[PDB]
């Protein structure tokens, strides 16, 4: 029944005032992209930065198993768009947020499916 | 220096034709730094400019292109250069990377260990290497041709680079190999390319463009490295990040370059001419299979 809960540990570390995981790989791009959350090439819009996906994945970066049967990672090999105001902590952002499954934007950071 | 808006500077052909003696590299702009865009790492900027320059060459770009990237790890435990290569290469390109030390990567597959342990069943369309041993920067001893991973790279090119394929292999004043320069004469064209963001360093990428599998030109690698240092010593390059701000035409154009299997007897002058223009890749098109040798002991 025991499982390490790294997501909870990082969130609690952040809340206690710890400095976010660094050296996430920020890409050069046009910043005229679709703004969707996780894409095959950088798609940052004017309000986002694009990062190499593996470098923003808590499980990749901490060398721990991914939390699903398959152990699959949906960031590695892709690019993740982070709102520029949140780009100081890309790992925390991806952990704490959800991608809208119909439009592909971050819920609350681009998804307008509910207005 | 209208060069400041380029991604970097390639060694001019006349410098390749000299017969200079090797001297110490003394760069006028040593210790100067380019101002990188906010939050961008040097290695992202450097690989972006390398790829921008490769966009100007006659690279063969087949469907299911195969690219291998040596020296892809960082002391940060991530792979910025691999992330730029994956951004640059057409979607669906198979990208493998490798480093002595463990790291987290966006490549399709990653091998950890000395490059000499790496073996592949298949041939490759493009080989990128950033391998570098800082112990070579010993200004107090003679600067002779280095072996180590350069010996592996020379063999890997000769055995596992598809005809028509290309390479970009990092060198410095002290990290270089004479046989690798000689191998540049086995491509349709070659150069030493200096990125504008890192122009204060004796680093360059030795680029072989369209592999022919035989000497087109006989190059003395000791002379050619001396020629390279002479060029760098007499041509200060203005540090520049300008090209990083225009990424609208960054992605490598998927050219759908033909891939053919051909045995050594069928590579005629007409085939060699297609290879030389970036219009043909010669290799099998089976599955990509790789491995790392593990030494077992106690
Ligand atoms: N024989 C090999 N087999 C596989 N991998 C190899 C091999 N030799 C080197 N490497 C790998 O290539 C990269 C070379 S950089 C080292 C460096 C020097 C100065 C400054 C910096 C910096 O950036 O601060 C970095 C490293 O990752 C290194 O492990
Ligand atoms: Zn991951
Ligand atoms: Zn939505």
């Amino acid at each position: 029944a025991f499982a390490v809960d790294a997501a909870k540990a990082y969130k609690d570390y952040l809340a206690s005032g710890g400095q976010p995981i660094t050296n996430c790989v920020k890409m050069l791009c046009t910043h005229t992209g679709t703004g969707q959350a996780i894409t095959v090439t950088p798609e940052a819009n004017m309000d986002q930065e694009s990062f190499g996906g593996a470098s923003c994945c808590l499980y990749c970066r901490c060398h721990i198993d991914h939390p699903n049967p398959k152990g699959f990672c949906d960031l590695k090999g892709k690019y993740v768009q982070i709102p520029t105001t949140c780009a100081n902590d890309p790992v925390g952002f991806t952990l704490k947020n959800t991608v809208c499954t119909v439009c592909g934007m971050w819920k609350g950071y681009g998804c307008s499916c509910d207005q | 220096s209208s060069q400041a808006w380029q991604p970097g500077v390639a060694m001019p052909n006349l410098y390749k034709m000299q017969r200079m003696l090797l001297e110490k590299c003394d760069l006028q702009n040593y210790g100067d730094s380019a101002t990188l865009p906010k939050g961008i790492m040097m290695n992202v900027a450097k690989y972006t400019q390398l790829c921008q320059y490769l966009n100007t060459l006659t690279l063969a770009v087949p469907y299911n292109m195969r690219v291998i990237h040596f020296g892809a790890g960082s002391d940060k435990g991530v792979a910025p250069g691999t992330a730029v290569l994956r951004q640059w290469l057409p979607t669906g390109t198979l990208l493998v990377d490798s480093d002595l030390n463990d790291f987290v990567s966006d490549a399709d597959s990653t091998l950890i260990g000395d490059c000499a342990t790496v073996h592949t069943a298949n041939k490759w369309d493009l080989i990128i290497s950033d391998m570098y041993d800082p112990k070579t920067k010993n200004v107090t001893k003679e600067n002779d041709s280095k072996e180590g991973f350069f010996t592996y790279i020379c063999g890997f090119i000769q055995q596992k680079l598809a005809l028509g394929g290309s390479v970009a292999i990092k060198i410095t004043e002290h990290s270089w190999n004479a046989d690798l320069y000689k191998l540049m004469g086995h491509f349709a064209w070659w150069t030493a390319f200096v990125t504008n963001v890192n122009a204060s360093s004796s680093e360059a990428f030795l680029i072989g463009c369209n592999y022919l599998g035989k000497p087109r030109e006989q190059i003395d690698g000791y002379v050619m490295h001396a020629n390279y240092i002479f060029w760098r010593n007499t041509n200060p390059i203005q540090l520049s990040s300008y090209s990083l701000f225009d990424m609208s035409k960054f992605p490598l154009k998927l050219r759908g370059t033909a891939v053919m299997s051909l045995k050594e007897g069928q590579i005629n002058d007409m085939i060699l001419s297609l290879l030389s223009k970036g219009r043909l890749i010669i290799r099998e098109n089976n599955r990509v299979v790789i491995s790392s040798d593990v030494l077992v002991n106690n």
